[PDB]
RNA sequence: UGCCUGGUGUCUUGGGUGU
């Protein structure tokens, strides 16, 4: 919900991913590069107080111009035993070892979009022309050529 | 075998900016006017102030793929608590007796300051260093 | 619509060898093993216990890439050795070691049962 | 040389300690639970009818995942190497639901309780959905209002976790070493101080912590590890523990013959 | 009501904590010293109603980039959800419904009255930020 | 329409995906395009086994073909042959065979601005519905992976291909004429981990170091020495990157006036391909001048520098992988004794902003020549808010750690900047529209909750607050103001540059 | 004419035993059949099928 | 909708002006040929009857 | 309309928590402005 | 009776081994 | 739509808990305290009961296609 | 012996995708 868009690069399966100490796996990982350029603060303040939300069982109150503050979040958050800016030691789903660097960590919530491959993939070798020019048509759905 | 020898103290201890890695100076007792600056592992071979240093440098560790070493041979290397392996990088012939060469032991540097007649024989491709405590 | 099967990650076809060993000529006494179908699980295995022998002087392995379900292991021993001994000899020792692991484990389950 | 402990056992979990075993070998171990031991799941649906407000292939794939009994799974046969035409009762478990409301007010609620076994292998306990007890509905399959009908013939055949991941035995497995971080394996981030603002491992007390004036060890290599299996009920805890250490014995034998018989 | 004409000569608090005259994380409210003394006619009812409904969907658009709120409001157009509950009697050119509709777990209160929480359009994934195998740059 | 440009046929089309284990002249092509794609191939007798092969597999298995031409032209079409495998291949013919590996095809993304927009990879088939591409590319494509698309062409003839392999092909294209400098460097987390990974502090046990040096495909098999041979093997991370650069590479620089000792460890000193001081970073292996990747071209010829960033991708992506990386909400903030001085270097420009104010309402206000009165009063404010903007940045930066994440992504050059650093932990700073402060919209004031008249820094543009502290309402509007004013000029000028760049190639 | 083709058949060797589909292409020896559970059409041998009729299933004798 | 259309162009009618405040949203608006033109209405606005 | 009976489970539910949110949201509310005052 | 009703140094001697304003009860009706 | 069988990122059956959540629910039991009645421990699996919107309710009103 | 099929509007407009 902060105009963070992308794509499917890969799928791994349950035993390829990292994991927490206690097994939680991602559903998803994304770059830490997408958040420096783009200052999406509020992506990294969402996934926090929905961290804290799901572990207190509460929906958080992200309406803007309050007097929520991050201090408060993580320290609600560091009373439920966990580090209070959402790190978490992580490891290595390959080996074992654990990784050297903390992995933030918690649930966002995401949406999927109309776009999906199979509805843009297009290939073309020979077929209909146009009637005028001789030349192949437009579209994706009529066979079309590429320009 | 060993192409220079002496015992340094060190002088000061630099921590900065890394967290394994320290630079140490040292003079040697025996000659002033010889430096040793130097990197060093904090984990593997920690060093206090004021601490009496055996420095040997080596062109080899006889008495090309690297193997773990058999426990059944014996090299110079069983005679020091810390070796190291690097390539020289630069030999300074600079003034009437100011030699200076700068060694890097795959990105740990160390410079040596001193007179012609000591280090002369330290113009080598490759030098190990053996530090003893 | 492009999406491989997904027993393919594990099933084996007819003509495919499980089990690929060429030598490696440019260091004595080396060989290059094509696992197929096979994973992260059984590699680093192998590897791990294969690096803690002796006679063992380089042992490596890597998965080409995630979409395909095999991997390649390098290993080169001494001398005396041939390298094909030293991995029949890591496998026999994980055996036992798993063997005598279960062991354990059903002694532990029954008294805490 | 190696050791187990175990720490707490139920028949949906153990918690369990290696000790004296590579990292590599209890990571092999946490893999192949989780993704190499064969369970017993429903694989293909046959809808008969179905008039409720849920999709087909909703239905089916909400069907899939419902965990089956897979004790004596062992016995069973994969679908693709059984020489039989079509399924047999050696490589196949066949079960039937069928739900309707009667009376024209009210929602009933169609639970994994009403698949009924018809046919499987002899004598083999397989095939029963699984219950937490002997009055648990169990998991809602659907629902329906009056004039709604679901008739479906669903059969569950024997598959491993890799191949989809509703043949997997084990939901998430615990896992966990050094936690102390005397190894130094990671390096932890912090505002202030680094000691205060990492909370304290579960497993934190049976490790003593490290002395003041220690100096770091080099030569130390992990050799604790901490481990909980948690199941789906589909098979027992020890089940699976000892099935995983089978089916890694069995990849390790199968290579060891390849090796023997290549040359 | 006013509209943009009768704005012009009139002074506005924006919270009713305006009406009356050292933390690092709270942030800072204008000091108003030009003025000795304020006269204010009216008062905001809440300063968040100044979005309109797509962009009432970001949690937090304040510590936000304003181009990737933008950018937000544009995508939330094109999010897979549950658009009517009639949708099996419905012939459109077009449909898409996802399975597993999920709240929020970070909502805003401007959610209650756009029906988010009854017709949701998306799920709450578990997100690690990491540099794994190099398959997310 | 219709002359200078047409739709061809032969060409294929889908998003785009990135694939560190791809070399750099190498696509990824789905299977169905493969098989939908075709290559007419004149038969031989060095390929009439293989042709005879790919009739009999037929049109729907890999590898396969299409169509058999006779020399006379007519077409023969293999889906309607019941007699497949009666068909007897002559000298001359032609076998419209499926798109196979190492074929070279034309590749192209839109907008074409340059001609590194079209070069010429070699297809591997791949399974999935993405084309995929080694991601040193993506800068001279302009491109990403959040929903590109890209066209693929396929040649059709001898020469052509010919034309393709030796003329456009990607190894060919790294150095470009416009500013003599290369236009593929290493990128993103592969920038960051050969930063991280080439520290001074960074040592690699012996099971981590052959695996690591199994992955590099140019590794001669000699394990180099390790710079720590006791009490404990252990090779620095310089090591590894050096099996990576071809031997006989010589590179020297300095940074900053750097002595030899390098005590900071930047500078650079490459000697006989092996690294002997200095963090690798943007400044040696990124897409300037002068650097490594333009050294190795010079050097070793285009073949040896596209195998260098295949070389460098596996090696440094394997261990940051084993490694990790990762940012969260604890790297954007700074410590209370940060805060206390940035709120005091903005509290301090106000307060010079109103002496300023004050001193123009009396007259006392010199004016800068060729300016009026009111042009040198929002210079100098709009000078002394940027400076405030920037020196409480400066604090912030200072006060980041090493280990802040955020510091090192800037630090390797691979995403983001200072001025990223200052707004999001310091201050956003003054909003400018059209070149100015906000104006006033209103009669006499910027928001119906000023007073009118107000020149303060708050009450036309200036946000005090950072990203993470939140903005308030009306510097919310200012900065919503200002961000628009970016897209229109974005969306505008971008037609003004298209039509100025087809008058100049016409 | 193959009088198999838009027939039902089921599949009942190989990894894709019990499954439902329809025949599309008949050249020889090489059938290509739909399926009906996934959206994809495979190759299948003649000897792997089992066309439906009037009673029951019949293997590869219609 | 604002009918200015594509021809004659300017930059002034496309941008976010002060007095928007509180009537149309200001982040919302669709990307090229009709961005700032096309307006969405806040969510406690109104129009005259 | 004869509703079920987990609607109405849900609706008991809905009246509880938006009471039980009226009131102490309210009550957090009335709380901190009064520290932030006295600050 | 409730915890309210509950002596002041009584309720004191409950101690853990206060509400925030952003942490709502959940919903299912929600409003307008 | 209904109560997913299996949670999505480590695979705990939290399908058969919907009626039980409902019931203790009633009660006036809070949300986190039904949730660790429940034997919910990780969060993953908190939020799909947390979360999840009962919309076949709303299906299920509307008149039968076939009777 | 009963024997198998390739052929696809145009012009406007509108909303979108990637720069
Ligand atoms: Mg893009
Ligand atoms: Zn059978
Ligand atoms: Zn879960």
């Amino acid at each position: 919900r902060h105009g963070q868009k992308g794509t499917i690069g890969v799928t791994y399966r349950h035993e390829d991913m990292p994991f927490s100490a206690e097994g939680i796996v991602p559903d998803l990982i994304i770059n830490p590069h997408a958040i420096p350029s783009r200052m999406t603060v509020a992506h990294l303040i969402e996934c926090l107080l929905s961290k804290v939300g799901s572990i207190r069982g509460y929906e958080g109150d992200a309406t803007p111009f309050t007097d929520l503050t991050v201090d408060a979040v993580s320290n609600l958050l560091r009373d439920n035993g966990y580090q209070s800016r959402g790190f978490e030691v992580m490891y290595n789903g390959h080996t074992g070892k654990k990784l050297m660097a903390q992995v933030f960590f918690g649930p966002t919530y995401y949406q999927r979009l109309r776009h999906m491959v199979d509805d843009k993939i297009h290939a073309r070798a020979r077929g209909p022309v146009q009637v005028l020019t001789r030349q192949p048509v437009e579209g994706r759905s009529r066979d079309g050529g590429l320009r | 075998s060993a192409l220079f020898d002496d015992i340094f103290t060190v002088q000061t201890v630099d921590n900065g900016r890394y967290n394994k890695v320290s630079r140490i100076i040292g003079i040697s007792t025996t000659n002033s006017a010889i430096k040793l600056t130097l990197d060093i592992n904090n984990e593997m071979f920690p060093v206090s102030q004021d601490d009496s240093l055996t420095v040997t440098l080596a062109n080899s560790l006889s008495l090309k793929s690297w193997r773990p070493p058999k426990p059944t041979d014996k090299s110079l290397a069983d005679d020091y608590d810390y070796v190291m392996f690097g390539t020289v990088y630069k030999f300074e012939e600079g003034d009437e007796d100011k030699i200076k060469v700068y060694v890097s032991f795959g990105g740990l540097l160390m410079c040596l300051e001193g007179g012609y007649k000591s280090l002369a024989s330290l113009k080598q491709d490759n030098l190990y260093i053996l530090i003893r405590r | 619509m492009n999406a491989p099967d997904r027993f393919e990650l594990f099933i084996l076809p007819d003509d495919v060898p499980k089990l690929k060993i060429t030598p490696d000529s440019r260091v004595p006494n080396c060989i290059i093993i094509k696992f197929e179908r096979e994973d992260h699980t059984l590699a680093n295995l192998l590897r791990e216990e294969l690096a803690l022998y002796p006679d063992v002087t380089f042992v490596a392995y890597k998965v080409e890439h995630p979409l395909f379900a095999n991997f390649v292991m390098r290993l080169q021993t001494e001398e005396g050795t041939r390298p094909k001994q030293a991995l029949e000899r890591a496998c026999a020792s994980i055996i036992n070691k798993l063997k005598t692991l279960d062991h354990k484990f059903n002694e532990e389950w029954n008294i805490k049962n | 040389e190696p050791k187990v402990n175990i720490i707490n056992a139920q028949d949906d979990e153990v918690e369990l300690m290696l000790s004296d075993v590579n990292l590599s070998l209890a990571n092999s171990l946490r893999r192949t639970m989780l993704a190499e031991v064969p369970t017993l799941a429903i694989d293909l649906v046959e809808i008969k009818m179905n008039t409720s407000v849920l999709a087909d292939e909703f239905i089916s794939h909400r069907l899939g995942l419902i965990p089956l009994v897979s004790e004596d799974v062992e016995e069973m046969k994969y679908s693709r190497d059984c020489t039989c035409e079509d399924y047999c009762d050696e490589c196949s478990v066949v079960l039937e639901l069928s739900a309707r409301h009667e009376g024209e007010e009210g929602t009933t609620d169609v639970y994994s309780s009403s698949l009924i076994k018809v046919s499987g292998p002899g004598n083999l306990n397989v095939g029963e959905p699984v219950r937490r007890d002997d009055y648990d509905q169990g998991i809602l399959l659907c629902k329906l209002r009056n004039h709604q009908e679901l008739n479906i013939r669903c059969i569950a055949k024997k598959g491993i976790a890799k191949e989809h991941a509703k043949w997997s035995p084990c939901s998430a497995i615990a896992f966990e070493y050094d936690p102390h971080n005397k190894l130094k394996h990671t390096d932890f981030w912090f505002e202030v101080d680094a000691k205060k603002e990492w909370p304290d491992s579960k497993y934190a007390t049976w490790e003593e912590p490290p002395k003041p004036g220690e100096v770091f060890d080099y030569k130390a290599k992990p050799n604790r590890f901490y481990m909980t299996v948690e199941t789906t009920g589909s098979l027992k805890a020890n089940q699976v523990f000892s099935r995983g250490i089978k089916t890694l014995q069995e990849k390790l034998a199968n290579v060891l013959f390849e090796l023997e018989n290549s040359r | 009501y006013v509209d943009g004409e009768e704005e012009e000569t009139i002074m506005i608090a924006m919270t009713p904590e305006d009406l009356q005259t050292n933390d690092t994380a709270k942030r800072i409210k204008p000091e108003m010293s030009t003025s000795s003394h304020h006269t204010f006619t009216h008062c905001e009812i809440h300063p968040s109603m100044i979005l309109g409904v797509a962009a009432s969907i970001i949690p937090f658009p304040d510590h936000n980039q304003s181009p990737r709120n933008t950018y937000q409001s544009a995508m939330g157009k094109q999010a897979m959800g549950v658009f009517l509950t009639n949708y099996n009697v419905r012939m459109d050119t077009m449909a898409n419904i996802l399975y597993y509709p999920q709240k929020p777990l970070a909502k805003t209160q401007a959610m209650e009255y756009l029906k988010f929480r009854e017709l949701p359009a998306g799920q709450n994934a578990i997100v690690a930020i990491a540099c794994y195998s190099g398959y997310n740059q | 329409g219709n002359l200078m440009g047409k739709r061809v046929d032969f060409s294929a089309r889908t998003v785009i995906s990135g694939d560190p284990n791809l070399e750099l002249d190498q696509v990824g092509v789905p299977i169905s395009i493969a098989k939908t794609l075709s290559y007419p191939e004149t038969v031989t007798q060095y390929n009439i086994h293989r042709l005879t092969e790919y009739v009999r597999n037929g049109p729907n298995e890999h590898p396969g073909a299409k169509y058999v031409i006779r020399d006379n032209g007519d077409r023969i079409d293999l889906r309607y042959h019941k007699r497949a495998g009666d068909i007897v291949l002559q000298y001359g013919w032609k076998v419209e065979r499926h798109l196979m590996d190492d074929d070279p095809v034309l590749f192209n993304r839109q907008p074409s601005l340059h001609k590194m927009s079209m070069m010429a990879h070699r297809v591997k088939v791949m399974p999935y519905s993405t084309f995929r591409l080694n991601l040193s590319v993506t800068s001279p494509y302009n491109a990403d992976f959040d929903g590109d698309e890209m066209n693929l062409h396929v040649p059709q003839s001898e020469e052509t291909r010919a034309e393709l392999s030796q003329l456009c092909a990607v190894p060919l294209q790294i150095v470009s004429p416009q500013s003599n400098k290369p236009v593929m460097g290493i990128v993103q987390d592969t920038l960051c981990g050969v930063r991280k990974m080439t520290l001074r502090d960074t040592f690699i046990e012996y099971e981590q170091v052959m695996n690591m040096l199994f992955w590099v495909p140019s590794w001669d098999g000699v394990v180099p020495q390790p710079a720590i041979l006791k009490p404990k093997p252990l090779w620095t991370g310089k090591q590894l990157l050096s099996i990576a650069i071809p031997s006989g590479i010589h590179l020297q620089r300095t940074d900053g006036g750097n002595s030899l000792l390098s005590p900071k460890d930047n500078g650079m000193l490459i000697v006989d391909g092996k690294v002997m001081f200095g963090v690798v970073d943007k400044k040696t292996v990124g897409s300037g001048g002068g650097g490594l990747i333009h050294t190795v071209m010079r050097e070793k010829g285009p073949k040896i520098c596209a195998e260098l960033f295949g070389n460098i991708q596996k090696v440094v992506n394997y261990w940051l992988l084993h490694n990790g990386f990762s940012i969260g909400i604890g790297d954007a903030i700074a410590d209370a004794s940060t805060m206390k001085e940035i709120t005091h270097a903005i509290s301090s420009a106000k307060e010079q902003v109103q002496e300023i104010i004050y001193k123009a309402q009396h007259n006392e206000l010199e004016l800068k020549p060729g300016m009026t009165l009111r042009e040198s009063f929002e210079g100098e404010v709009s000078r002394t808010l940027n400076d405030a903007r920037d020196s409480a940045g400066r604090s912030a930066e200072m006060n980041l750690k090493d280990l802040n994440n955020v510091k090192q992504m800037v630090s390797a050059g691979s995403k983001g900047s200072f001025i990223n650093i200052a707004q999001m932990s310091a201050c956003v700073g003054q909003q400018m529209v059209e070149g100015k402060r906000i104006a006033f919209g209103f009669a006499d004031r910027s928001l119906p909750h000023f007073t009118k008249d107000d020149f303060s820094p708050e009450s036309k543009g200036f946000v005090e607050n950072s990203y993470l502290r939140g903005l308030t309402p009306q510097e919310f509007f200012f900065h919503a103001m200002a961000g628009r004013e970016g897209l229109i000029d974005t969306a505008v000028k971008t037609a003004e540059t298209g039509y100025i760049q087809r008058r100049l190639v016409k | 004419r193959d009088p198999t083709l838009n027939k039902t058949v089921k599949i009942r060797q190989g990894g894709y035993k019990g499954k439902i589909g329809i025949v599309k292409e008949a050249n020889g020896d090489r059938f290509r059949v739909e399926l009906h559970n996934p959206n994809k059409t495979i190759p299948i041998p003649c000897s792997f099928l089992l066309i439906e009729s009037t009673h029951g299933w019949v293997p590869y004798e219609d | 909708n604002t009918p200015i259309g594509r021809d004659g162009k300017l930059a002034k009618p496309r941008q976010l002006h002060n007095t928007h405040w509180g009537l149309v949203c200001p982040a919302e608006t669709p990307e090229g040929q009709a961005c700032g033109l096309v307006k969405n209405l806040s969510l406690l606005s109104g129009i005259s009857i | 309309v004869v509703a079920s009976k987990a609607s109405s489970s849900m609706l008991k539910i809905d009246q509880r928590n938006k009471k039980l949110n009226n009131r102490f949201i309210r009550k957090a509310e009335m709380a901190a402005v009064e520290k932030r005052k006295l600050r | 009776l409730a915890i309210e009703n509950l002596h002041p140094d009584d309720r004191l001697l409950l101690v853990d081994p206060s509400p925030v304003f952003f942490l709502r009860r959940p919903q299912y009706v929600s409003d307008g | 739509m209904i109560i997913p069988v299996r949670c999505f990122s480590c695979g705990k059956v939290v399908g058969d808990k919907w009626d039980a959540y409902l019931r203790l629910l009633e009660e006036g039991k809070q949300e986190g305290d039904a949730l660790d009645e429940l034997k919910l421990k990780r969060y993953c699996c908190r939020r799909m009961v947390l979360t999840h919107v009962d919309l076949i309710e709303k299906f299920l009103r509307y008149n039968p296609l076939e009777k």
